[PDB]
């Protein structure tokens, strides 16, 4: 058992809202998630895409090649 | 009203009963509402609305 | 306290291991949406397992009856269509809620000290899984299901000495026949028994130290009851897969799987396009990389070593990629990598995806072998990096 | 408390009864 | 029928849906399966009941193999179901027979098909204007019969597909309903836990 | 209090204990539902099947046999007897008071012939086949738990609570008898 | 002591709970060979899973071919005879060793407290065994399962409103025929697994308060570890056992059954004798002793309500038989009934059976109801038998 | 046999029990078994062999 000093201070759920908080900060919660996490999504979706156009272009330019 | 109202919160068996009332009653309006809309969506196209139902020579 | 007269019906002998273990178990306050997929595993078990059984009342093992009789659950059994939909369906939901449940540990480092039992038993599990899926495709006996029968067991004829015997022996004769599938419905109404029994062995050990959290700091300072906190928290989960899962079963129900399988057996025709369900794509895809059949079936099981070597490479203390940036780009193009191998294996077996393949089945197996000289590299991290 | 939380449970029994199975038909 | 089989079809599984059941009787009874064996120990044959699967065209594979110039025409009780974009690829099969690009020559017995894989089908086109006589008196034009007997076959794969689809929208609409509710008691039991004020005394 | 994830209601105010009941049973309408509904689905699922339930329905013709043995004929899964009885067959079957019987029914009513004794030949017990010529009552004897039949198929001794049911049947000339 | 170093492995959380409850758990150091056969059932519990796994890889659970997939088992598949003697006389095993390990229970009073839970654990896996056993017996289609099936699913017709519906659903149709078949084949993969959770969950009771010794008496002063004494005591009790199985199984292997099985199910004909196997002739007995069809079915019910509610008789705080020369007499009398029961199932319903077995069943009911006399009128021993 | 089957017996069963495997085979050889269908889609026929 860690020892803990504290001072902790609850409200009663049925003393408070319960669902406005998912809307509120919502420019706050979108500009945090975007400048957080731009680095991470780029490195997530650049190579699956980029591999796929790739792809695309190589089979377009195969099956054009082989024409007559 | 409020004897319904007063025994609902204050009996759990009383709650129980409510909800499944509740279940049954909710779960036949919509299958009601879901089946009117869908009859109305597919006007002409039922097995009972084709004109040679009943004459197959 | 001196137990006297009965306290709380929970703390009864009758029910003190239910209240420990799954009621009051202490759990960090901070866990996010992304550790209930362990319990949404658990339900999928489940659910596959109940409606395999119900299945199993109309299901023939029998080559000249198995096709006609999975159509006759779609057509005579009164409710027959959602029990097949719901458990083919519910395979797919399995796969997708375990590989999200993998991803999330490989963020976290979930796999590290002193959790590496866990993440052995996990991969165990995977292998269970993969093991009852493969051998429950081949049930309906379609042409999907002959011919995938047909690749998985000759992949033991990479073994030089015995390796046709292997494949004789699994067989059961000279060529995939009544024999194979019979045995493989038996050993497919036995594997989710030894699944759950595993499952249950997991949860264990990883109630041994608890749940490791977001932040990935030692958590004793803020635990709180599983239940109820996590069960909403849960439930919450369990209510959005069931929409995810409706959407599946009642409006896309054969979109997950192959028209071909639809088609009975033809041991003399083969389709033009041979492939696995999706969940097993990545893993075929490294297979058909190495042209070798022998280094193929070494990749296949050197992903598997992989993977359990992981918990036991020296590393550094710090564990969440909330705070190891370079930890955390390896496992975004990790998991670009896993999606391009998938796709590839979809792809049939001609440029450029050839290539494509080796190279995605090469940086899979370079996040492995780059992740423990990281851990060396970043153990001096706290002299550089001072006041 | 005794008696009637036992008519309110068998109350919800019967409900449930008829909730489950449905034999609205068998009121011959 | 001519030459495809629908073995997963009987006549009972029209009733209600195209036919009533007495159509689907007489329809029955104007075919003769081989039933048996008698109190003698041989076979016989009898006019069709409900239960009766419809008729095959052909004893076994071999013999519709031998009777197309060596190709099988499949069973089309799940051929909508079968095919990569089952009820359009045979529409446009069906209604897709020309003449060849020019360089392509197509070997005797075959006839030319872009839909088709390979582009040479054993088929011959058998969808012609005034092919089939309608009772209800809408023109058997090519196009028309081809939409009517895909209609047909996307039934005959799919025969539990309008009661899937009604419990699908019943079912979503309720997990929605239970979803709100689900996230409303989590963030009502948690509510206790967010809005807790924390008092230490560190600092750094 | 913090308030970013959730704004307090001012200080002074009722609580919000019967809105939240309300809120929540609104959703547990819908669980119980999912619950019945797939108990259900499992349950109705090991109900007869539609093609089981296509094979319920058809009727066959006879001939003769000889005056005093039975032959059994078939149906469903089911045999039916024949027996075509004696004068004094007839006179012994016409001489059981009909109030001893826990199935009072006398011959005639269970007869379209005088003679022909046409019924179904499951025991109303648990369902075995009843042997002919056996018993105490020169009728039949179910092996299974010992009950006995008399020459009309009534049950005069073991478990079984009722005769042996009687089919609709009818003659058309002489020696074509359909069920 | 500070566990700093690690000492035994057995002490290891790796294999702490194994030691704790395989190793090293205390047991009376006055057991005798009696108290062997509840390892003797766990072990024909894993004989019957493991033969049953193996033989459905070659069975065919439908009408037209499940006698035949028996037959090819027999003369086909290497080892199939030896295989398919061992389940089939490992049913009769494990009954055996059952019923023995019961009457063990009645004559030492192992079902008083505080071990009541154990015996009602016991009951219901005694039902999942006759359950399991009868539905198992059913997949040869010979004709004493066609029969024995048509009775058992029968008997739910004993309710008066719906008891007809009950039973067509049990069928799935109005005959027993190929759905029951199947249906039966899938419950009978499932309930074996049941079984050993039961059997887990029966086990755990067991040692909340420890077994029960043949003095009756408080064992707490001189008990030993279960390895290796007890290991070894069981240890011969299974050779012992492997000598009478292998008797069994190798020179009268079909003399534990009926010839009729080894005719094809005729669902025209009924023959002349029909029984079912011989762990179930003293319930049989009962069951025709009554004459009456709900009368019947009722005292089946009534013989499991009786031994469920023997526990919680108010009884005297004597436990052995060794000590209760009454009682002892009372349960040598009910093992005589007992196995004249069985051997009236086995007869005719004719004079003079019909009259032993009415006499047989009251005297077996009479038991039941004059146990809980003899506590309470002994419960005043000790005040009347003074030094 | 005249009357009697006896389905569940091979002729390669008599093989080093009764007879030797030349003679099962010419024993088996004695009788007609039905066989196909054919290429063309017929039932034929042809002589027995040991299995
Ligand atoms: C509805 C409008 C809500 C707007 C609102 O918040 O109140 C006005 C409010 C003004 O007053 P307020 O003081 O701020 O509100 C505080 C509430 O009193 C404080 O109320 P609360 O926060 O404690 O929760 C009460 C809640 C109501 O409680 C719930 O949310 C749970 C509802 C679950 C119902 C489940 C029922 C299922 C069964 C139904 C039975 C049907 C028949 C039976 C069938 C059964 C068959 C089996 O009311 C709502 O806020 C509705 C939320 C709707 C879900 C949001 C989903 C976000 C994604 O306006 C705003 O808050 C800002 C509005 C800006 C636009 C927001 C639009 C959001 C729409 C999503
Ligand atoms: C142009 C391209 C280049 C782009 C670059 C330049 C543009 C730059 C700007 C672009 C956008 C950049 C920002 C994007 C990052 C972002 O949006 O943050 C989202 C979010 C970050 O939010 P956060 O505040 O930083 O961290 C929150 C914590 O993770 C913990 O979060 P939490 O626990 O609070 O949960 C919140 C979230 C978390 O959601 C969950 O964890 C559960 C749902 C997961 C869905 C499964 C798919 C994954 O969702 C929920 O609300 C869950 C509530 C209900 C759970 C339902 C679960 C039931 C299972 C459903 C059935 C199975 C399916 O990242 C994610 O968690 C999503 C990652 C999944 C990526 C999917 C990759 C696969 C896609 C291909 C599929 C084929
Ligand atoms: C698995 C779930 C088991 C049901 C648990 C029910 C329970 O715990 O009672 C609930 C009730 O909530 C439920 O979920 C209702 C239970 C659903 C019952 C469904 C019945 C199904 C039919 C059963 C079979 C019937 C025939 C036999 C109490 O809810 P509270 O919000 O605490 O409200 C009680 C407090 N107060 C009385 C003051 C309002
Ligand atoms: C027995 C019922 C106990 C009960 O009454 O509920 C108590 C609280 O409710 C509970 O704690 C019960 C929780 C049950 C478990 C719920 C967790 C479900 C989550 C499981 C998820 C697993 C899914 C995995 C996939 C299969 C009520 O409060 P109490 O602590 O005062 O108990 C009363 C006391 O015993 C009277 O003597
Ligand atoms: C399946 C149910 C059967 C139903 C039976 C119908 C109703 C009968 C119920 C009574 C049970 C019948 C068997 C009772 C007699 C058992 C034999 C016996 O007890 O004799 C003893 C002799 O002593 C007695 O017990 C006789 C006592 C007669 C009864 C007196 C009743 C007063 C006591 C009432 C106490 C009630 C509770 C007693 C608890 C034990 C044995 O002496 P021994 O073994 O110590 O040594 C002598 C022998 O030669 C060497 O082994
Ligand atoms: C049948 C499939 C599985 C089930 C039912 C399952 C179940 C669970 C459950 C309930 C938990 C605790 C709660 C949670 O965090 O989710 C958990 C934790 C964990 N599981 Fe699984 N699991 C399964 C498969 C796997 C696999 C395949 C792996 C990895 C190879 C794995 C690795 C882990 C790890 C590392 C944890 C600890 C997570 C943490 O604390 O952050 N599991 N599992
Ligand atoms: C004891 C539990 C189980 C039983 C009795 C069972 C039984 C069956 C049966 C009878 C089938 C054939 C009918 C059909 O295909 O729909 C089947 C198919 C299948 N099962 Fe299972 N199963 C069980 C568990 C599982 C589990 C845990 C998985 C997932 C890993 C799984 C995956 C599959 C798959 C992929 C198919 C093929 C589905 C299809 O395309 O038709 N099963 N199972
Ligand atoms: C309008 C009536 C018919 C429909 C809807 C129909 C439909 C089809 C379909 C969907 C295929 C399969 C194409 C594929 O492999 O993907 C097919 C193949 C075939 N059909 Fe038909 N068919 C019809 C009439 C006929 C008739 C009358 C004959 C014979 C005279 C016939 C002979 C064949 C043959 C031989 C094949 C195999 C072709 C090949 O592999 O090249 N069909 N048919
Ligand atoms: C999961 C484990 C089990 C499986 C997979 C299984 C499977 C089978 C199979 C396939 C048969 C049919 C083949 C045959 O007749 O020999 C069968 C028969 C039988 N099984 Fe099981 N079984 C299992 C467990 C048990 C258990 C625990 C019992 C006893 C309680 C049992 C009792 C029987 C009996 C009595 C028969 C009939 C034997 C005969 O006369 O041939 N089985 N079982
Ligand atoms: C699959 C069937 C069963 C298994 C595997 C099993 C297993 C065991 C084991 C291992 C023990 C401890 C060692 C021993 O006393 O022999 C035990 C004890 C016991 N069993 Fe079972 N058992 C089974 C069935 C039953 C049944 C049917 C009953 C009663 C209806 C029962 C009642 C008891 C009792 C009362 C004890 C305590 C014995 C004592 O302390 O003297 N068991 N069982
Ligand atoms: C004090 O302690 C001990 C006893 O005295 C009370 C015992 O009576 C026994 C001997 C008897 C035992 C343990 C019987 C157990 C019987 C059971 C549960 C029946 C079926 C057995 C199985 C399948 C084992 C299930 C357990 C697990 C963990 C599943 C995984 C195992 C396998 C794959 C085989 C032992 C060893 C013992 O030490
Ligand atoms: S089945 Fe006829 S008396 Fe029991």
């Amino acid at each position: 058992p860690v020892k803990l000093k504290a001072v902790v201070y609850a409200l009663s759920p049925f003393q408070q809202k319960i669902m406005t908080g998912l809307w509120k900060d919502l420019p706050e919660k979108i500009h945090h998630k975007v400048s957080e996490n731009w680095i991470s999504a780029t490195l997530l979706v650049t190579p699956v895409v980029g591999t796929y156009w790739y792809a695309q272009y190589f089979k377009e330019q195969e099956k054009l090649e082989h024409r007559f | 009203f409020e004897g319904f109202y007063k025994l609902i919160m204050r009996r759990n068996s009383v709650y129980v009963t409510f909800i499944i009332a509740g279940a049954f009653f909710g779960e036949r309006a919509v299958d009601y509402g879901v089946h009117k809309l869908w009859e109305r969506n597919n006007v002409g196209k039922r097995y009972e609305d084709i004109s040679v139902l009943g004459q197959r020579p | 306290t001196i137990r006297n007269q009965r306290f709380s019906l929970l703390k009864q002998p009758i029910s003190s291991t239910l209240n420990q273990h799954l009621v009051d178990y202490p759990t960090p306050s901070n866990l996010s949406y992304w550790w209930g997929f362990g319990s949404l595993a658990g339900i999928c078990l489940v659910i596959q397992i109940v409606t395999g059984v119900f299945l199993a009342m109309h299901y023939t093992p029998h080559v000249d009856l198995a096709f006609n009789s999975v159509e006759h659950i779609m057509r005579d059994v009164e409710g027959g269509w959602l029990l097949r939909y719901m458990h083919a369906n519910g395979a797919s939901m399995f796969f997708i809620v375990v590989y999200l449940h993998i991803f999330r540990g490989l963020y976290y480092a979930s796999y590290s000290s002193p959790r590496e039992f866990v993440w052995c038993l996990g991969v165990v599990i995977f292998l269970l899984m993969i093991v009852t899926a493969f051998i429950g495709y081949v049930l309906p006996w379609g042409q999907m299901s002959f011919w995938g029968a047909t690749v998985i067991t000759s992949l033991a004829s990479a073994i030089p000495v015995v390796g046709d015997t292997i494949v004789t022996w699994l067989w059961g004769g000279f060529s995939v026949d009544n024999a194979t599938l019979n045995r493989f419905f038996s050993l497919h109404y036995l594997l989710p028994f030894i699944l759950v029994g595993a499952s249950l062995l997991h949860l264990a050990a990883l109630h041994q130290y608890g749940s490791n959290n977001p932040l990935g700091v030692h958590s004793e300072m803020d635990k709180i009851a599983f239940y109820p906190y996590f069960y909403v928290k849960d439930l919450v989960g369990w209510v959005a897969f069931a929409i995810f899962f409706s959407i599946w079963i009642f409006y896309a129900p054969n979109v997950l799987g192959h028209p071909d399988n639809y088609i009975p057996a033809n041991p003399m025709s083969t389709p033009p396009h041979i492939v696995p369900e999706w969940y097993f794509l990545p893993i075929y895809a490294i297979l058909r990389s190495i042209p070798d059949k022998a280094g193929g079936v070494a990749a296949i099981a050197l992903v598997f070593i992989c993977l359990l070597a992981l918990p036991f490479f020296k590393s550094m203390y710090v564990r969440s990629s909330s705070f190891r940036p370079i930890y955390q780009g390896m496992f975004w193009l990790l998991l670009a990598d896993c999606l391009l191998l998938g796709w590839i294996g979809c792809q049939p077996v001609e440029a450029p995806f050839v290539t494509i393949g080796q190279i995605s089945s090469l940086v899979f197996f370079l996040f492995f072998a780059i992740t423990p000289i990281l851990g060396r590299v970043g153990r001096g991290i706290p002299n550089s990096y001072t006041d | 408390i005794d008696i009637q939380a036992a008519a309110g449970w068998g109350i919800a029994a019967a409900a449930g009864a008829i909730w489950v199975v449905q034999p609205f038909g068998w009121i011959k | 029928a001519s030459c495809h089989s629908m073995s997963l079809i009987s006549y009972r599984d029209l009733v209600g849906v195209a036919y009533t059941e007495e159509e689907a009787k007489a329809m029955a009874a104007e075919i003769e399966v081989v039933d048996g064996p008698n109190d003698e120990g041989e076979m016989f044959t009898r006019p069709g009941k409900l239960s009766d699967r419809l008729p095959e065209p052909y004893s076994n594979e071999s013999a519709a193999r031998f009777a197309n110039g060596g190709a099988y025409p499949p069973d089309l009780s799940l051929v909508t179901k079968a095919r990569h974009n089952g009820q359009n690829y045979v529409f446009a099969l069906l209604t897709g027979y020309r003449d060849p690009p020019a360089g392509i020559s197509i070997r005797e017995g075959l006839h030319y098909n872009p839909y088709f894989p390979g582009g040479a089908i054993a088929m011959p086109k058998m969808l012609n204007d005034e092919a089939v006589e309608y009772e209800d008196g809408t023109p058997a034009t090519e196009a028309q019969m081809g939409k009517d007997v895909v209609s047909f076959l996307s039934w005959a794969a799919e025969p539990e597909m309008e009661e899937r689809k009604l419990m699908g929208f019943k079912w979503i609409f309720l997990l929605s309903l239970a979803l709100l509710q689900a996230a409303y008691y989590r963030r009502l039991k948690w509510s206790v836990l967010k809005s807790r004020k924390l008092v230490l005394d560190v600092v750094n | 209090y913090d308030d970013h994830n959730h704004e307090r209601y001012p200080p002074g105010d009722p609580s919000k204990r019967a809105f939240a009941y309300f809120v929540l049973s609104g959703g547990r309408f819908v669980y119980a539902s999912v619950l019945r509904l797939l108990v259900l689905k499992l349950i109705v699922s090991m109900s007869a099947s539609k093609d089981v339930l296509a094979l319920a329905s058809l009727e066959v013709d006879l001939g003769s046999i000889e005056p005093g043995t039975t032959v059994t004929v078939k149906w469903r899964g089911k045999p039916v007897f024949i027996r075509r009885r004696t004068e004094d067959d007839i006179k012994l079957a016409n001489s059981v008071d009909v109030g001893s019987l826990r199935d009072p029914q006398e011959d005639s009513v269970r007869v379209k012939n005088p003679e022909w004794l046409v019924v179904v030949g499951v025991c109303t017990h648990l369902g075995c086949i009843p042997l002919p010529n056996a018993g105490d009552y020169g009728g039949w004897f179910c092996p299974c738990h010992g009950s006995h039949y008399d020459i009309s198929g009534r049950i005069r001794k073991g478990p079984a609570p009722y005769n042996l049911e009687v089919p609709t049947y009818s003659f058309l000339e002489e020696n074509k008898l359909l069920i």
